């Protein structure tokens, strides 16, 4: 799967007029620093370059407030710019390049421009390429500030649509639409032949025409019947693929939640198991020694562990190219943060993980750590490899 | 809670700098060969740098890191 090699920021929020390059581990990167350092702006930068339209979602009041406003030693920027570099050696992107670069600029007048590997592109073209690579602009794998609350307040219908997507049943809806088109034409042709037969009811002429119409009708009726069977089959297969997906993720979710919350347990619930597509997807969890609660009623740490168990339940079934977390630890003590970080580190063999944090227990598990600090109203970064650090210090222990 | 450990590390940085006058290698500041302690030392320095009490110097990405008090 593709992964993020680096992110380049220029004139974006607290990042000044000199381009700042943020490199990433293929596995687990932690983005760390003081609150107020600009470390969280890196999350907003990724939402931005992947096409985010909502200033609030990028922690700004208007889109133009994403533009660096100047500092002690710097003038304001003419525009905000972010470029993201994906490794594409396995062609997760339908582009014949070992590297896919997406670049976005926004200007004080509020307009945005996009580039795909140096060539201009519309936002729609960018989203199409990200969809083809199964990279979401703001999907379930991106959990920034406020997104755990959003997942808690999410409707059961929206929650099921997430599983619909992961399961891949959209190909079945497509096949069904094409079969309904064929059925439509069959019915139109049947009604046409039926009108022509009614009118028909010189002997040789009328008998010839009646026999040819009766034969065309017989072919149309068989064609109609086989399309209806095909539609029935498609509907069964769609339900089957979805249920296989749901049951595996449901199992994952229960296991993971029991691991994050020792002595606890939880279940995914289909509001209509008989016809899943007529209802939502609900969540109930029972923390150790507490009553069964339903996810919308959950608070604090239980709420965050539940949302995280759901994310990892999906990533264990179908891993996304990357996951981007910020504020997921705000209501977790060190013991709980340890369990999440171990889960992240174990999953980071199959997906890229970027975690913005100042919790050292989360930090400890990372392959690389990007430290962010604000110098004179301008954010700057320092990069550290933990493997390299471990080796260098073990050798100094002599 | 943590403020005293960050301040302790600052005083260490300042005392060593008053004796050598030269930038201090990050590696020489890390008290244990354990990933959490490497991470915590790095973090405490980033806290100090965000407050303007030290400057962290790195020429190349993932290159040697040096510390100078301000």
């Amino acid at each position: 799967m593709p992964y993020i090699e680096k992110l380049e920021l220029k004139g974006f929020k607290s990042y000044g007029n000199k381009k700042v390059v943020i490199p990433f581990s293929k596995g687990f990167t932690a983005i760390v620093g003081a609150n107020g350092s600009g470390k969280s702006n890196i999350g907003d930068a990724i939402l931005f370059v992947l096409g985010g339209l909502s200033a609030k979602a990028m922690r700004a009041s208007r889109i133009s407030d994403l533009i660096f406003a100047g500092s002690k030693n710097e003038p304001p920027a003419k525009y905000a710019e972010v470029a993201i570099y994906f490794n594409n050696e396995d062609r997760g992107f339908p582009i014949d390049e070992d590297e896919v670069v997406i670049r976005r600029r926004v200007y004080p007048d509020g307009r945005s421009s996009y580039w795909l590997n140096g060539r201009r592109a519309t936002r729609s073209e960018i989203l199409d390429i990200l969809t083809a690579a199964m990279i979401s602009p703001d999907g379930y794998n991106i959990v920034l500030q406020g997104d755990i609350t959003k997942f808690i307040k999410m409707s059961p219908l929206e929650r099921r649509l997430l599983i619909d997507d992961i399961s891949g049943i959209a190909e079945y809806d497509s096949k069904k639409e094409k079969a309904l088109e064929e059925l439509k034409q069959a019915e139109e042709n049947l009604a046409r032949v039926d009108l022509l037969i009614k009118e028909v009811k010189d002997f040789e002429i009328v008998e010839r025409r009646y026999l040819e119409l009766k034969s065309k009708r017989e072919k149309l009726e068989a064609e109609k019947e086989s399309i209806i069977e095909f539609i029935n089959e498609i509907e069964k297969e769609k339900k089957n693929v979805f249920m296989r997906t749901f049951e595996a993720i449901s199992r994952n979710f229960s296991e993971i939640f029991a691991k994050l919350s020792p002595g606890g347990s939880a279940r995914l619930i289909l509001e209509n198991p008989e016809d899943p597509f007529s209802g939502g997807l609900e969540i109930e969890a029972k923390p150790a020694g507490k009553d069964v609660k339903r996810i919308e009623a959950m608070s604090g740490g239980e709420k965050a562990l539940t949302a995280l168990a759901f994310v990892f339940a999906i990533q264990k079934f179908k891993p996304a190219p990357f996951y981007l977390f910020d504020e997921i630890d705000a209501h977790l003590d060190d013991a709980n943060v340890k369990r999440v970080a171990d889960l992240i580190k174990e999953s980071s063999k199959e997906s890229q993980f970027i975690v913005i944090t100042l919790r050292d227990v989360m930090m400890a598990n990372a392959d690389k750590i990007i430290g962010v600090s604000m110098r004179d109203g301008v954010s700057k970064v320092v990069s550290l490899s933990l493997e390299k650090a471990m080796k260098i210090l073990e050798e100094i222990r002599k | 809670d943590i403020e005293k450990y960050v301040e302790e590390l600052y005083k260490v940085v300042k005392k060593i700098y008053e004796k050598t006058g030269t930038p201090i290698k990050f590696w020489d500041l890390v008290p244990d060969v354990e990933p959490k302690i490497i991470a915590r030392t790095f973090l405490y320095l980033l806290f100090l740098e965000n407050m303007g009490r030290v400057e962290i110097i790195q020429e190349e990405p993932f290159g040697e890191i040096l510390v100078v008090p301000m």
